[PDB]
RNA sequence: UUUUGGAAGGUCUUGGUAGGAACGGGUGGAUCUUAUAAUUUUUGAUUUAU
RNA sequence: UAAGAUAUCAGAGGAAAGUCCUCUGAUCAAACAUGCGCUUCCAAUAGUAGAAGGACGUUAAGCAUUUAUCAUUGAACUAGUUCAUUGAAGUCAUUGAUGCAAACUCCUUGGUCACACACGGCGCGGAAGGCGUG
C-alpha cells in the first residue's frame, strides 16, 4: 500500500498544505506525484502570528515569503498571493483536507481490492 | 587497505575499550567495549557510561543507533 | 558475541528503557515486539525526562540507545 | 523475493508487529495521542495508516504551546479531517 | 538524468561550489561520480565568515553540495537537444 | 552504488571537518561506499595549535554522514 | 502578471524563467533547462537573491522597500535536497507557435544527419 | 546501454573501462575539441538580427529632414565583400593570439627569473604543470656581465599596416 | 588560463572562460554546527491524559469505518465460497453416473468437443481395446455436454495404453478439439 | 407543422498541402510499480527553542 | 543497480474458482481540430514622449551611524590606565561595511497596426490562459 495513492484521487479540491517551516498554503490542488510533490494553482501562502506579546516568528520563512515575488507592498499582515506553486514533497507536514468529501469512497485503494479479488 | 567494517570488527574480538563521539547536538560521549555490530553501523556496547561534555552514570548493556555515530575511537 | 538484531530478540517482554535523542527522555516499560527497522512497542510505560502511561509505539529515527 | 511474498510480509507487520498498535486503534475506534517533532500534540482518531507511518485522521484536536522568556500560553486548534506526513511523528500512544 | 550528466561534461574546467555549511570553493574540477561528489584541484576556499585560503586538493561528500556553477559555454552542449536521432545499435 | 575514488589519497596525512566545527587530522588507511573512513594517529585540531590540540587514539573510524570536506595536506 | 497552464508539470515549462526557493531563504531566478527524478534542476542565467539580516525586521508585521542583495552566477546545477518550492516568473522568449516550428525543423534536420551518416558508413 | 553523442556512435562492448578508453580516446578528443570550436564562432557569426518597429513619422520632422540633403551610401560588389569579410575575420583571429609578453623578455637575466617566469617551477602553478629546460637551481654566477656579445636589441614597436604611411619619413639621427 | 590540466589543446581550454569569482555575502541562515530540529519535546503528559476527557466526552462515538466494510464484504464472501465448495465435497461412490466396473479400467477423457457424440468417442477409444462402457457427462442442471466422458475398457492395460496414446499425444483430435486423456482420478 | 440523424448541392470561414498504412524486431527514450522509510536527494536534525 | 509493467472500471463472449484474450458501455488522459458578444495584454508623432524590467552604472570620500586582535613579563599609576619586551593566530577592506534617500545617464522588450479628432463594445491581427464540443 501507498497512502500517497489516496492523495492522487483528491484532485481539484480546496486544501491547505501546511509546511515544515510553518507556512500554510491555501489553494486549488493538481496532480500529486508519487513522492507527494503537491502542485497547486490559485494560492495564498501565509504565516500565522504566534501572539505571546511579540514573539519573533520564523525568520527564514518571512524571507522566503517575500522572495516568491507574490507579496504585494501594501500587505499589512504577512501574506502573499500568487498563481501556481510547485512544492517538494518532504516539506509537507500536514494537509488539511476539506469537510465535504467522503473518505469511505476514497480510502478504498484499488490495488488493495485487486490483490484479494485476484487470489 | 583496511575497510571500516573490517576495522570495527577489530574492536569486537580484541576487547579494547572505545570512546564514541555522538552528533554534536546531544552533548554526551559514550565509552565501553564494543561487543557486536550490524550492516547499518549500529553497535552494542558492554559496560557503558554516559559522559557529558567524569561524573556520568553507568548504563549497562546498550544497543546504540547508527544515525548518531560520528566517531569510534580507542 | 551478540549482534543487534538478535539482541532485540533477547530483550522481548523484559523491562527496557529507550532513550530518545531530544530532551534526554527515556521511555521506561516492558517491550512487546520489534520491526525490521527497530520500531518499538511498549506496555505499562513510564516517561522520564515522571508520568505513568498506557501502551506506546516509538518510531525508529527518534531513538538514541536501548538499555535493560 | 517475489511481489506476492511482500504482500504477505506487509500484512504480517501491520497485524503482528509494532504497528499493530495503530492497526488495533483503527479497527476498534479508539482515539490516539500523537507527538510530532514539531513539539505539539494532536488528539485524534485514525481512519487509515501506512508503511511510512503517515495516516489520515478525523476529528483532530491539535494542542500547541509556546514560550518566550518564561511566559506560557496553551493554544488549541480544531480540524475536521487531516492528512499527516509520517516522518513528523516520534511517539504514538493508544488511549485506554 | 541530465543535471548529473552535465557535471561530467565539466571535467578539467574551473567550477564553483557552495557547501551547505556555507563555504564556497572554486578550483579546477578533476573527478566527479554519479552522486554529485567532486574532487577539485588548485582551489580557493572561502569560509562562511569570509576567511579565504588556498588548498591544493580537496574532496567533498556530494550530499553537502548546494549548487555548482559551471562554465557558460556548456549551455549548448548536446545533453540539452530535445529531438535527437540516435542510430540503430550494433547487435551484442 | 559506486565506491568513492580516494585510491590516490591513502597513506597521506589528511585533514577533514567533522559535522560543523570539529577538525580531525590523521593518516588515511581505508574507505567504503558510504564514505565512512578510518585513519591512524588522529589528532583533533583547534584554534590554539599545540595547546587545545589533543590526540584521539591509535585507530579511529569516522561515519560518512559527518564528512563535509577532506583535504589532502601532502602530495 | 503571467498565467501558467492550469495543469502544467515541471516537464512542460522548459525555458520559463523560474523562481526556485531553497531551505535557507535564498532564491535562484533563471531559465530552466533540465530536471530529474529527485528534482534537482539546471537554471541558465540565474541570480541568487537574499534578504540580509538587517533588512529582515522590516518584513515583520506592522509600501515596504527591501534591499535585496543579489549576485550573478550563470548556469548552475542545483541540488534536490535543498529545493523547497518553485514559482513561475516570466514566459520564454519564443512563442508557442514558434516553439513547434523550431521542433519540426530540428526533427527534420536530425533525421537527415543519420541517413547521411549511415550511407557514409555503409559503402566506405 | 551507453553512447557518446559527440561521436554519435554506440559503444561495442559496454564495460566501465571501455567507456574510459573511449572518453580519453584520440578520436573522441578530436571530436569534442572540434564540437566546441563550432559552437564558439556560431554565437558570434550568427549576429542578433534585431526586429524593427517603425513609427509613423511626424509632420514636423518630415519637413526638417527634407531640406537636409541626401547623403551618398557606399555598397561594395559581391566579389569585393567576400574578400573584405575574409580579411576582417582573419584580423579578429590575430587579436586573440597577440598576448603582449614584452615584460618576460625584459627580465631575462635577472636574479629570480627562473622562479617566476619559467612557470614549470613556480609554487602556485608549478606542481600542476609537471604533470601536464632552464631549472630553478640557476643563480647569478653564470653570465656575470650580460653584455658580452650575448644580448639582442629590443624588438622595435609594432605599427598598423593601414596607416603605415603616417610615419615621419626620415629619422632625426643617423643610425648604423 | 595558463596550465589547463584538461584533455583539450590550449585554444579550446582557453575557450571555456569561467565567470569571475562569486562575490561574498554575509550568511543569513543558521551555522551548520548550531543547526537542529526543535529539542525539548515535552512528552505525552499525565496532564495531557487528564485533558483527554474534554475530547472524549465531545466525540464519544467515533465515525464508522465504511471503507473497512468493503473489505469485510469481500473476505467474508471468500469464506462463503468455501462453504459452497464444502457442500459439494461431501457428495464419487454415489453419483450413480460413475458407478460401473473397476476404476482401474476407467479412462477419463476431457476437453472433448461439446458437439462430439458417444459413437465418435467409441470409435477413437475402441482403437485401444474393447470397450465395456462409455458415458459422456452432461450438466444435470441443463444438458450442455460438459466436455468430459468416462470409458471403461475390458482390461486396465488397454485403458492405460489408450491413456498413453491419446492424451500424451497432445490430446487426441476428435472432431475439431484437442482431447486430453487421463485415468479416472475421482 | 416541429425536433433529432443521415445523403447531395450552394454560400461564408478555417487548416493542411508530402508523406501515410500494415507488419516486424535479443531497438531508443518517457512514464508508472516494486526492490527503496537503514549514512549520498523524497519518510525530517535549520520555527534556535531548555 | 535490477526486475516488472504501458489507463481504470464495469458488463457479454471464448480457452464452481481464478487467469488469459475479444467486442460493448462508463470514467480518465494526450495529441489535434474547432467554437464561444469568454478572460487579460499588445507604447508620443496633432509629438522630442512614455510603460515593464534592469545596470554586477554615476553623483559619491553623499548624508547618518558602528567597527579594527588575545596571552605572558617589568615600570609608572589611581585603589582601572599608558609604555616596552616574549608567544599565539591574522580575507581583503575603513575612499570600508551597515542604515536613508534622491537625481542623472545608459541598457533589453513591444502591433510603436487600420479607421476615427468624433458628447458604460460587438474592425483585422498576435500573445497569454480559462471553459465546451468533435
Amino acid at each position: 500500500m501507498k497512502l500517497v495513492n489516496f492523495l492522487k484521487k483528491l484532485r481539484n479540491e480546496q486544501v491547505t498544505i501546511e509546511l515544515k517551516n510553518g507556512t500554510t498554503v491555501w489553494g486549488t490542488l493538481q496532480s500529486v506525484s508519487p513522492q507527494m510533490n503537491a502542485i497547486l494553482t490559485d494560492v495564498k501562502l501565509t504565516l500565522p502570528q504566534p501572539r505571546l506579546n511579540k514573539l519573533n516568528s520564523n525568520g527564514i520563512a518571512m524571507a522566503s515569503l517575500y522572495l516568491t515575488g507574490g507579496q504585494q507592498p501594501t500587505a499589512s499582515d504577512n501574506i502573499a498571493s500568487l498563481q501556481y506553486i510547485n512544492i517538494r514533497g518532504n516539506t509537507i507536514r500536514q494537509i488539511i483536507l476539506p469537510d465535504s468529501l467522503n473518505l469511505d469512497s476514497l480510502l478504498v485503494d484499488q490495488k488493495q481490492l485487486n490483490s484479494l479479488r485476484r487470489s | 587497505m583496511v575497510p571500516p567494517i573490517n576495522c570495527i570488527f577489530n574492536f569486537l574480538q580484541q576487547q579494547t575499550p572505545v570512546t564514541i563521539w555522538l552528533f554534536e547536538q546531544i552533548g554526551i560521549r559514550i565509552k565501553g567495549k564494543i561487543v557486536g555490530f550490524d550492516e547499518f553501523m549500529n553497535v552494542v556496547i558492554d559496560e557503558a557510561v554516559e559522559i557529558p561534555v567524569e561524573k556520568g552514570t553507568p548504563l549497562g548493556k546498550i544497543l546504540l543507533k547508527g544515525d548518531n555515530i560520528t566517531l569510534i575511537t580507542s | 558475541p551478540v549482534n543487534p538484531k538478535p539482541f532485540l530478540k533477547g530483550l522481548v517482554n523484559h523491562r527496557v528503557g529507550v532513550k530518545l535523542k531530544f530532551n534526554s527522555t527515556e521511555y521506561r516499560g516492558t517491550l512487546v515486539s520489534t520491526d525490521n527497522y527497530f520500531n518499538l512497542q511498549l506496555n505499562e510505560a513510564e516517561e522520564f525526562v515522571h508520568g505513568t502511561l498506557g501502551e506506546i509505539f516509538i518510531r525508529c529515527n527518534n531513538v538514541l540507545y536501548i538499555r535493560e | 523475493l517475489s511481489r506476492a511474498e511482500l504482500e504477505e510480509l506487509e500484512e504480517f507487520e501491520f497485524k503482528h508487529g509494532p504497528m499493530s498498535l495503530i492497526n488495533d486503534a483503527m479497527v476498534t475506534r479508539t482515539p490516539v495521542i500523537i507527538s510530532l517533532r514539531n513539539n505539539h500534540k494532536i488528539i485524534a482518531r485514525v481512519k487509515a495508516f501506512d508503511r511510512h507511518c503517515n495516516m489520515v485522521l478525523e476529528n483532530v484536536k491539535e494542542l500547541w504551546t509556546e514560550k518566550k522568556g518564561k511566559n506560557v500560553i496553551n493554544r488549541e486548534r480544531f480540524i475536521s479531517k487531516l492528512f499527516l506526513r509520517g516522518d513528523s511523528v516520534i511517539v504514538v500512544l493508544k488511549t485506554p | 538524468g541530465i543535471p548529473v550528466k552535465l557535471l561530467n561534461e565539466a571535467q578539467g574546467h574551473i567550477v564553483s561550489l557552495e557547501l551547505t555549511t556555507g563555504a564556497t570553493y572554486r578550483g579546477k574540477l578533476v573527478e566527479s561520480e554519479d552522486s554529485m561528489n567532486v574532487q577539485l584541484r588548485d582551489v580557493i576556499a572561502t569560509e562562511p565568515q569570509g576567511a579565504v585560503t588556498h588548498m591544493d586538493q580537496i574532496f567533498v561528500r556530494g550530499s553537502q553540495i548546494k549548487f555548482i556553477v559551471v562554465p557558460d559555454l556548456l549551455k549548448n552542449a548536446p545533453l540539452f537537444k530535445k529531438n535527437s536521432s540516435r542510430p540503430m545499435p550494433p547487435i551484442r | 552504488v559506486s565506491t568513492p575514488e580516494l585510491k590516490k589519497y591513502m597513506d597521506k596525512k589528511i585533514l577533514l571537518n567533522i559535522n560543523g566545527s570539529r577538525k580531525v587530522a590523521g593518516i588515511l588507511r581505508g574507505y567504503d561506499i558510504f564514505l565512512n573512513v578510518v585513519l591512524d594517529d588522529a589528532m583533533e585540531i583547534n584554534g590554539e595549535d599545540p595547546a587545545n590540540n589533543h590526540q584521539l587514539g591509535l585507530q579511529t573510524v569516522i561515519r560518512g554522514n559527518s564528512i563535509i570536506s577532506l583535504e589532502a595536506l601532502d602530495a | 502578471k503571467i498565467q501558467v497552464a492550469h495543469s502544467s508539470r515541471l516537464a512542460n515549462l522548459i525555458d520559463y524563467k523560474l523562481r526556485v526557493l531553497t531551505q535557507d531563504g535564498r532564491v535562484y531566478i533563471g531559465q530552466l533547462m533540465a530536471f530529474d527524478k529527485h528534482m534537482n534542476l539546471v537554471l541558465n542565467e540565474c541570480i541568487e537573491e537574499r534578504v540580509p539580516k538587517t533588512q529582515l525586521d522590516k518584513l515583520r508585521p506592522r509600501t515596504l522597500n527591501i534591499k535585496v542583495e543579489k549576485r550573478v552566477l550563470g548556469l548552475t546545477i542545483l541540488r534536490g535536497e535543498q529545493i523547497l518550492s518553485t514559482v513561475v516568473e516570466d514566459k520564454p522568449l519564443l512563442s508557442k507557435k514558434e516553439r513547434l516550428v523550431r521542433d519540426k525543423k530540428e526533427k527534420k534536420q536530425a533525421q537527415k544527419q543519420t541517413k547521411l551518416r549511415k550511407e557514409k558508413e555503409k559503402k566506405p | 546501454r551507453y553512447y557518446c553523442e559527440y561521436c554519435h556512435s554506440y559503444l561495442t562492448h559496454d564495460t566501465l573501462s571501455v567507456r574510459k578508453s573511449h572518453l580519453v580516446g584520440k578520436n573522441h578528443l578530436r571530436i569534442t575539441a572540434d564540437y566546441y570550436r563550432n559552437k564558439a564562432r556560431d554565437i558570434i557569426n550568427k549576429h542578433n538580427h534585431k526586429r524593427r518597429h517603425i513609427g509613423k513619422r511626424g509632420r514636423k520632422e518630415r519637413e526638417n529632414s527634407s531640406q537636409n540633403e541626401t547623403l551618398k551610401v557606399t555598397c561594395l560588389s559581391n566579389k569585393e565583400k567576400r574578400h573584405i569579410m575574409h580579411v576582417k575575420k582573419m584580423n579578429q583571429k590575430e587579436l586573440a593570439q597577440t598576448s603582449i609578453d614584452t615584460l618576460k623578455l625584459l627580465y631575462d637575466g635577472s636574479p629570480g627569473y627562473s622562479k617566476v617566469f619559467v612557470d614549470a617551477n613556480r609554487f602556485d602553478i608549478g606542481d600542476l604543470v609537471k604533470a601536464s629546460s632552464r631549472s630553478r637551481d640557476e643563480t647569478c654566477e653564470s653570465n656575470p656581465f650580460p653584455r658580452l656579445n650575448n644580448p639582442k636589441k629590443l624588438e622595435p614597436p609594432k605599427i598598423l599596416s593601414q596607416w603605415s604611411n603616417t610615419i615621419p619619413k626620415t629619422s632625426i639621427f643617423y643610425s648604423v | 588560463m595558463n596550465y589547463n590540466l584538461s584533455k583539450y589543446p590550449d585554444d579550446v581550454s582557453r575557450l571555456f572562460k569561467p565567470r569571475p569569482p562569486l562575490s561574498y555575502k554575509r550568511p543569513t541562515d543558521y551555522p551548520y554546527a548550531k543547526r537542529q530540529t526543535n529539542p525539548n519535546i515535552t512528552g505525552v503528559a499525565n496532564l495531557l491524559s487528564t485533558s483527554l476527557k474534554h475530547y472524549m466526552e465531545e466525540f464519544p462515538e467515533g465515525s464508522p469505518n465504511n471503507h473497512l466494510q468493503r473489505y469485510e464484504d469481500i473476505k467474508l464472501s471468500k469464506i462463503k465460497n468455501a462453504q459452497l465448495l464444502d457442500r459439494r465435497l461431501q457428495n464419487p461412490n454415489v453419483d450413480p453416473h460413475i458407478k460401473d466396473t473397476d476404476p482401474y479400467r476407467t479412462i477419463f477423457i476431457g476437453r472433448l468437443p461439446y458437439d462430439l457424440d458417444e459413437i465418435e468417442l467409441q470409435k477413437y477409444f475402441v482403437k485401444f481395446g474393447e470397450i465395456e462402457k462409455i458415458r459422456i457427462v452432461k450438466d444435470k442442471i441443463t444438458q450442455k455436454s460438459k466436455g468430459y466422458a468416462f470409458i471403461v475398457f475390458k482390461d486396465p492395460i488397454s485403458s492405460k495404453m489408450a491413456f498413453k496414446e491419446i492424451g500424451v499425444h497432445r490430446g487426441i483430435q476428435i472432431k475439431d478439439r484437442i482431447c486430453i486423456v487421463d485415468i479416472e482420478r475421482g
